């Protein structure tokens, strides 16, 4: 009876410490005897505990998991695939609320309800990996997304913020409407909401052979709710907004955090529920004109979230690049690139963040930076050659093997539109740099020193991504091992 | 009720099988030219017999 | 099964109708917030009451699993309504 | 597919996607038995019959 | 054909609802009440797929959207009045 | 500190304001009244008391 | 299928002069208690005073320019009226003796009772004033608080009974009433609806609403009277919806096979005016309450107890496998 | 017939709902849809999902969004001679016949018991975000 | 702010009382009253009469303890 | 209910109750499992009572990272001791106890 | 110790130290009492 | 004893709330014949169809 929640204690985990740390937080920020006391960073630390214990506890039960299978059924599937992608989207979640302590207490921002709901986004997530229905695929989603809705507007000062939030909500809502839609008719057309059954009614027949302008037009529409979930061109409406309008913390937890597990569902859809090869042609026009005009539009900005919003674009049309091409190698390079655009996105918003201790808005702000801090001026230019594709450092493998997959399957093309798009791309990041090392403006702005974790977290990125070249077996292997077990 | 349904399916099986042959003998009559008609046959290739559908959802409660 | 609602449809309309003839007869002769804060409590603790009424008529067919089940849920909504407390919002 | 009934007794098309599903479990191409994937697909909507009875109306109606 | 009328319906509250939501950039109040029309389409949806097939899973989901149209639109009218308060 | 913390006196205090000992003794007293004989005078036969010294017409 | 009309007429008219009559007892039974005799003068104990209020109202000018869209101001009585009413339709007086007989006919009874709050609403807000909108929209919020009280009582009845029709609720009192064991619930029933319908000490909303303002307003003669009669309309419902549910329906209260000669009919009658006469009785017999604690109160001592009251009758129903 | 004019009424309300003058009549309108909503699913033999539209839609949700305006301020073709006496009920199966809402209740927290729990945290998500955002408290 | 009025005809204001007061949405920050409506002018009309015709506007004064302003104006005599 | 405990990747060790009960595993905890309980909780408490002296509440924090390293660890130790049984950890120690 | 505390804290709230008394029977009864009749 | 003028008002409403269910209990019976009954379900709705079915064909 009770041995069969072997298989989700990272989750009860997670949500028991949750619930206590909401009642503490709610129980000590009223106390008179304190004299209501600014315990955010308390419940920060807290949360990173609690969210490394349940890293340490899904790590510990590889061979669980997998145990009573038959009763979990119904209700989710998890396998290799989906252990490893939680064990990195948990990290990545502990490594974001691990970079955002100092802003808790630099400009006074004592919520301790922000860190609740990324530990509940967070549980929501993990729900969503190990989804294995269509049913439970959007609850999960939506968990995350009222966790997103809500913390977007947290900021209830700035009229960024707010309109950002708003239009958060309301591009969302009418996304997880598109994506709703769809599954209803996938649902009336053939009954079996379960991927396991779908993958096997489906297969029996090709598209080609008959026409079924349900199955079809729904597949479309969950596809269509998809790429409005993780901002891929031309779905690409409001994003930059989005990600200028909300805070720097939340910023930093999406992009990474939801673009993961969505991706990880996306790969579970695709790999079963389509067989009539028909989203090849949604997902490479798509990704195509994700590259394009991500590389054509963050040339011509000049303040800093938003190039990282364009940036982030770019790389999901890069990532994107390997759902066109459905081989082993595909997803590997597929996954891989999320890997390391996460890693790197982790990078960029801690830099981000430190300066963020004097407000930093624009980009021209950051001038002559290799004088006041040189040792983080060489770190945002590593940083940013890696985002740029630069052959010694990480990302230029993504791209390199991301490359590779597309000229496997015979897309000749999208070789050829990545290459060009790729020395767009690196153009104004190399603009960024001239900016910060070679110019210097007559007004130079001073940034105070950082704080312990942040500092430890970007040491950490900058060795990952400079000496990645040297030894990148194992992430290789993880990959590949991943990219089978969506069958064996 | 579990010991009074066997009467009335067997009248329900009666009626039935009246309306069917009824049924079939009315298509056998329309249909005696474009060759190639078999009449009445088990549109299940598995052969399992279902009642004849009627396009009205739910029937059984009003 | 279902008969039972034209009943309740004619009744409406007869209904309508007294009601008119009840009213034609002499013709013959600034934002406060706790407001939505109470909406959102009512809405919230009004899903739940949906929620219980398939439990409650079900209950035998299912034991000492289903319950336990409810039990959770309602202590997850507890907890929410313990945080609903304490912040105050609950209060005038 | 699922096998739960509206009435709560089964679904009527339960049996004929197990048949479906235990010849797939042992059936590396599905070109075999995809006569069970058409019958559990035309149970779900009663298309083929729907076409029949469209032609028995269409002979009907050319009598004009 | 009573299944075609319940799903062209369902399809016409559904365009309708998208309607809504495009055309107006700023009222920001009917793209909520389009939004709500939206999921009503789809539980529509769900539940007159569940009754022709005569299976659950379609009144199970369809009961479990409500959660969600009713999380989203109570989060949605606290950012509205909060977007309100600034002006005005 | 206005206490009334002792383990006996708690249950009897806790008791009284949840079971509406209060309002129900409230309430028992209207019910006596209502079976009481009234206090009112029909007034056009039966006319108030009135004295030697009233100021009249 | 002719037969319904007359069945709806015959549930309507009794309603309207029920309703007239309990204004009469209400005025009758207030004299009482506070030792007087109430209307005694017209007809023979004051049963013709309610007439004579009719006819008076009917015989005075309407004010009617109505200051507005001339459309929501009209709709308001009629949509409270006819939610009234319609509650009406399910209710198993004796056995027969019910107009519908749905499957479900509770959660239809909550469902009428949650959307009977837009009729005080719209007629608030089509009333131009900048008072009597904000008191009815805090009776609303009243209302609307109390309904959740209301639902965790009835899920508390329903797990009992094991379903939501409600003649097969009275039949499952043959044992006993419900009322001697959920006595508290029934107390907290007895609450919520005398707290949902501004018919209590939990009244002052609308009671300062005419204290500051005097109903300087769109007042039509008698159209502003359908509020009124659905109010009372909605006093005889909650009346009878607790001798439906915690005490007998329509059985036998305490009764050997001796006193038969009388039909269940009034059983059930006598159980509904004894509510209206502790309605009655609770009005005049304690002062009037706050709002500011009344929203308090009804979240903070009805709401956590009631859900306990349901995790008891559930925890004990299963582990001796008490359910139906 | 009674499907087809109550479908046109509730296409008619949904239709003035996006085009409509003022806040207040587009809830008024968006009421109605619901109302007709219920009452199509009370034709389509789901009587309690019928009735939750009542409860949860325009008992709850309409409610919210009026406070909020108050202030701020192939088929078969129709020929059925000879089907509508082709009618097999199958008599078994009639007795012990379950409504709506034991057979939704018997799986429903039972055997999907963790999507249940994930609408519950769906409902704290959405108690705690209208609490942050909107306590003021001045 | 909005300055609204009381003057309730119900004797629950004891009648004949005026109040105007500024509240801040709910809770009053400051209540004006604005008496006279019941100037009758029985200080000028005192002077007028003989110390015997004047005992009656003492009753007329507090009209619910009329022999308490008796008292008063006998023993200031 | 019907429960079925069956892995899809069988155990590679001998197992020893297939399906075992809670107060067995809970009685079946090793030194190690001990060890690693009494670490975690630990950790946790230094966090909480560190954590919380900026804002003040210094003993709270203590129960409340005491609270959470409690669970973190009895699940993880739980975790251990049952695999440990089920057979998908080395498990030599109560194979051997298994036999005497 | 705990006691006075409690005490306390039942003497100023009576209707949620009642509720959770309620409720704590209410899930002791199928929680402990349930098992050791389903032994008989 | 003096108290009865107070239950008068009560009676009467009691009186026609009996005749509220009385009214529609016979006229129900008046034309169908029969009571209502409490529990009308698929399977009773079937019988009484078919009862309605072989009376008329009788
Ligand atoms: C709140 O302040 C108010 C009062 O004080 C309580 C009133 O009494 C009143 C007076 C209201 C009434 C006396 C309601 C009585 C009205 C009627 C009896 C006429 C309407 C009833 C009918 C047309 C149905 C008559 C049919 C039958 C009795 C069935 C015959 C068998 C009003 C309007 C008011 O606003
Ligand atoms: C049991 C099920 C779960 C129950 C909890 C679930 C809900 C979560 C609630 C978590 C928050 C609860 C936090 C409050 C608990 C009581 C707080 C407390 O005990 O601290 C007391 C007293 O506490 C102590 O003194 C010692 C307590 C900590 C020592 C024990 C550490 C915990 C060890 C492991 C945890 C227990 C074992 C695991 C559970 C069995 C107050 O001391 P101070 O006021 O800080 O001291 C004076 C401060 N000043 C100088 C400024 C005046
Ligand atoms: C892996 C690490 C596990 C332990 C982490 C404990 C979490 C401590 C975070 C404290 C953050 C905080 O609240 O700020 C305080 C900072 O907290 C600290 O200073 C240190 C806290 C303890 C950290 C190291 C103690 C041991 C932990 C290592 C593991 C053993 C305030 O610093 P200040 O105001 O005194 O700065 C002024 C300074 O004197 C000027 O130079
Ligand atoms: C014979 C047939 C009669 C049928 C009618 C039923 C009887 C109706 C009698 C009504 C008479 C009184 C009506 C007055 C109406 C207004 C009174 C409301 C006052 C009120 O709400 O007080 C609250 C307590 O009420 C409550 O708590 C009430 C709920 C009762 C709770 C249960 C009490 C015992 C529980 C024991 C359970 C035993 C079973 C356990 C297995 C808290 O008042 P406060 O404001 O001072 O509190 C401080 C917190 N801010």
């Amino acid at each position: 009876m009770f041995n069969l929640f072997l298989a989700v204690f990272p989750e009860i985990f997670i949500i028991n410490a949750t619930f206590i740390l909401l009642i503490h937080g709610v129980v000590f920020s009223t106390s008179k005897k304190y004299d209501y006391p600014p315990l955010a960073s308390n419940v920060g630390w807290l949360g990173l505990l609690s969210v490394l214990i349940t890293l340490l506890l899904l790590a510990a039960g590889a061979p669980l998991l997998t145990i009573a299978h038959l009763f979990w059924n119904n209700l989710f599937r998890r396998d290799n695939f989906t252990y490893f992608c939680q064990i990195f989207l948990l990290l990545s979640t502990a490594g974001t609320i691990s970079m955002c302590f100092d802003f808790f207490d630099q400009e006074r921002f004592d919520a301790f309800e922000f860190i609740v709901l990324i530990l509940l986004s967070t549980c929501g997530m993990l729900f969503m990996i190990s989804a294995y229905d269509l049913i439970a695929m959007y609850l999960a989603i939506e968990l995350q997304s009222l966790c997103f809705y809500v913390i977007a507007a947290s900021k209830r000062k700035s009229e960024f913020s707010t309109e950002a939030g708003l239009k958060y909500l309301i591009l969302g809502a009418f996304s997880s409407g598109i994506l709703l839609f769809g599954c209803s008719m996938i649902y009336g057309s053939t009954g079996a909401t379960h991927f396991d059954q779908l993958a096997k009614i489906l297969t029996g027949y090709e598209i080609t052979g008959a026409r079924s302008s349900g199955i079809f037009m729904g597949i479309l529409f969950i596809a269509v709710g998809f790429l409005f979930k993780i901002t891929a061109v031309p779905f690409h409406m409001w994003a930059p907004d989005i990600y200028e309008g909300s805070p720097t913390p939340v910023t930093a937890f999406l992009s990474i955090a939801p673009k993961i597990s969505i991706f990880a569902n996306i790969l579970r859809v695709f790999i079963y529920g389509s067989y009539g090869a028909t989203l090849q042609q949604i997902f490479f026009f798509c990704s195509i004109a994700s590259m394009i005009l991500g590389a054509l539009a963050a040339m011509a900005q000049t303040k800093v979230k938003r190039l990282l919003a364009y940036s982030s674009i770019g790389h999901v049309g890069y990532i994107c690049i390997g759902f066109s091409c459905g081989t082993i190698e595909g997803i590997q390079s597929l996954l891989i690139g999320i890997f390391i655009y996460a890693l790197m996105t982790m990078d960029a918003f801690a830099i981000v963040l430190a300066l963020r201790q004097t407000r930093v808005k624009y980009i021209a702000d950051l001038g002559a930076l290799a004088k006041t801090n040189p040792i983080l001026a060489i770190t945002f230019s590593i940083t940013m050659f890696s985002y740029a594709g630069i052959p010694p450092l990480a990302g230029f493998c993504s791209k390199f093997y991301l490359f590779f997959a597309a000229l496997g399957c015979g897309a000749y093309f999208l070789a050829l539109v990545g290459v060009v798009t790729s020395v767009i791309g690196c153009f104004y990041y190399i603009r960024l740099v001239k900016r910060m090392f070679f110019d210097t403006p007559r007004t130079w702005i001073l940034y105070e020193p950082m704080d312990r974790n942040k500092s430890l977290l970007l040491a950490m990125t900058s060795f990952f991504i400079t000496l990645f070249l040297l030894y990148p077996s194992p992430l290789f292997s993880v990959t590949h091992q991943m990219a089978l077990s969506l069958y064996l | 009720r579990r010991t009074i349904l066997p009467i009335l399916q067997a009248e329900e099986d009666e009626r039935f099988v009246s309306e069917w042959k009824k049924y079939l003998e009315y298509e056998a009559d329309v249909m005696k030219d474009v060759p190639g008609w078999k009449v009445g046959e088990n549109v299940y290739n598995s052969g399992r017999w279902m009642p004849p559908a009627t396009g009205e959802l739910r029937p059984d409660v009003w | 099964m279902m008969l039972e609602f034209a009943p309740i449809f004619i009744y409406l309309v007869i209904s309508l109708l007294v009601s008119l003839i009840l009213l034609g007869v002499p013709f013959l002769f600034r934002f406060d917030i706790r407001f939505y804060l109470v909406s959102i409590l009512f809405l919230i603790f009004d899903l739940e009451v949906t929620f219980f009424f398939p439990w409650a008529v079900s209950l035998n067919k299912i034991d000492l699993f289903g319950f336990w089940s409810m039990m959770a849920f309602l202590f997850i909504l507890t907890i929410g309504f313990l945080y609903e407390w304490k912040r105050g919002a609950l209060d005038w | 597919a699922s096998g739960w009934g509206i009435t709560g007794n089964k679904g009527r098309c339960y049996d004929f996607w197990m048949d479906f599903s235990e010849c797939m479990s042992h059936c590396r191409e599905p070109k075999d038995c995809t006569l069970l994937r058409e019958d559990y697909l035309e149970c779900l909507h009663h298309s083929k019959e729907f076409q029949r009875r469209n032609r028995i109306y269409k002979e009907e109606q050319r009598k004009l | 054909m009573d299944l075609i009328k319940y799903f062209t319906f369902s399809m016409i509250i559904f365009i309708l609802g998208i309607w809504g939501i495009l055309l107006n950039r700023r009222n920001i109040l009917i793209m909520l009440m389009s939004i709500e029309l939206m999921l009503l389409a789809v539980n529509l949806n769900f539940l007159v797929f569940s009754v022709s097939l005569d299976d659950m899973m379609g009144q199970v989901f369809a009961l479990l959207v409500l959660t969600v149209a009713a999380a989203e639109s109570a989060i949605g009218l606290a950012i509205f009045v909060i977007t309100f308060r600034v002006r005005g | 500190k206005e206490i009334s913390k002792d383990w006996n006196t708690v249950f009897e205090r806790s008791i009284n304001t949840l079971f509406l000992t209060e309002m129900v003794r409230g309430l028992s007293l209207t019910l006596k009244y209502f079976f009481d004989p009234k206090v009112t005078i029909n007034y056009p036969f039966e006319k108030g008391p009135l004295s030697p010294r009233f100021r009249g017409e | 299928y002719i037969a319904v009309p007359a069945e709806i007429l015959g549930i309507i008219l009794p309603l309207l002069l029920g309703v007239a009559f309990l204004v009469l007892a209400e005025r009758k039974v207030m004299a009482f208690v506070q030792r007087r005799k109430g209307p005694d003068v017209v007809g023979s104990f004051g049963l013709l005073q309610p007439l004579a209020d009719g006819l008076k109202l009917i015989l005075k000018e309407p004010i009617s320019p109505s200051s507005a869209n001339f459309f929501l101001f009209r709709m308001a009585p009629v949509a409270t009226f006819m939610l009234s009413l319609v509650a009406w339709a399910v209710v198993p007086f004796d056995y027969g003796m019910v107009l519908s007989d749905l499957n479900i006919g509770l959660l239809y009874l909550f469902a009428i009772s949650s959307l009977g709050v837009y009729g005080i609403i719209i007629a608030g807000r089509s009333s131009n004033s900048k008072y009597a909108f904000l008191g009815a929209l805090r009776s609303a919020a009243q209302m609307v608080s109390y309904e959740v009280s209301i639902g965790l009582i009835l899920i508390t009845v329903l797990i009992c009974v094991g379903s939501c029709n409600l003649s097969e609720i009275v039949m499952a009192q043959k044992q006993i009433w419900f009322g001697i064991p959920l006595f508290p619930v029934l107390v907290m029933f007895f609450i919520s609806c005398l707290a949902e319908t501004n018919r209590a000490p939990f009244d002052l909303p609308e009671a300062e609403a005419e204290l500051v303002a005097g109903y300087n307003v769109e007042y039509s003669s008698m159209g502003f009277a359908l509020f009124f009669l659905g109010e009372y309309a909605n006093m005889i419902l909650m009346s009878g919806l607790c001798t439906l549910f915690f005490l007998g329906g329509w059985l036998p209260i305490l009764d050997l096979p001796i006193f038969k000669k009388i039909p269940g009919s009034i059983w059930f009658s006598i159980k509904v005016l004894f509510f209206l006469f502790l309605y009655i009785w609770v009005r005049a017999a304690f002062p009037r309450y706050r709002y500011d604690q009344l929203m308090g109160l009804g979240w903070k001592v009805f709401l956590p107890l009631s859900l306990a009251w349901v995790v008891s009758v559930s925890g004990l129903l299963v582990t001796f496998q008490w359910l139906p | 017939m009674i499907l087809s004019v109550l479908s046109s009424l509730a296409l008619v309300s949904g239709l003035m709902v996006v085009r409509a003058k003022n806040p207040v009549h587009s809830v008024l309108f968006f009421i109605l849809v619901f109302c007709d909503t219920s009452g199509l699913l009370l034709l389509l033999g789901l009587d309690f999902f019928a009735m939750i539209f009542l409860v949860v839609y325009i008992g709850a949700i309409a409610v919210l969004f009026l406070f909020v305006v108050m202030m701020f301020h192939i088929p078969l073709l129709p020929t059925q001679r000879n089907t509508t006496s082709l009618r097999y009920t199958v008599y078994a199966g009639k007795v012990r016949s379950w409504t709506n809402l034991e057979t939704l209740g018997n799986l429903l927290y039972t055997y999907y018991f963790v999507w249940f729990l994930v609408s519950s945290l769906i409902l704290l998500v959405a108690m705690i975000g209208a609490i942050v955002l909107t306590m003021h408290r001045t | 702010n909005f300055t609204l009025n009381f003057g309730p005809q119900h004797p629950a204001a004891h009648g004949v009382l005026r109040l105007v007061l500024e509240m801040n949405g709910e809770v009053v920050e400051r209540a004006e009253p604005h008496i006279g409506l019941l100037h009758r002018g029985t200080e000028k009309l005192i002077e007028y009469k003989t110390y015997l015709q004047a005992l009656p506007y003492f009753d007329r004064l507090d009209y619910v303890s009329m022999m308490a302003q008796e008292h008063a104006y006998s023993l200031a005599v | 209910m019907n429960t079925d405990i069956t892995a899809l990747e069988k155990a590679q060790y001998p197992v020893v109750d297939r399906n075992p009960a809670f107060t067995k595993v809970v009685g079946n905890f090793s030194t190690l499992d001990y060890l690693r309980f009494s670490t975690i909780t630990g950790i946790s408490v230094t966090v909480g009572y560190l954590s919380g002296i900026k804002p003040g509440i210094k003993g709270p924090s203590m129960v409340t990272g005491g609270l959470i390293g409690l669970m973190g660890g009895f699940m993880y130790a739980y975790q251990n001791s049952a695999g440990r049984l089920m057979g998908f950890f080395p498990n030599d120690g109560e194979v051997a106890s298994y036999q005497k | 110790p705990v006691m006075e505390k409690l005490r306390m804290f039942v003497a100023q709230e009576p209707v949620v130290a009642a509720s959770c008394l309620i409720g704590g029977v209410g899930l002791f009864l199928p929680a402990v009492v349930r098992p050791i009749l389903d032994s008989l | 004893l003096v108290w009865l003028e107070a239950m008068l008002p009560l009676g009467i409403i009691g009186g026609m709330l009996c005749i509220m269910g009385n009214s529609q209990y016979y006229i129900h019976k008046a034309y169908h014949g029969r009571p209502k009954h409490i529990g009308h379900d698929e399977w009773d709705v079937a019988m009484e169809r078919r009862d309605k079915k072989v009376v008329e064909k009788a």
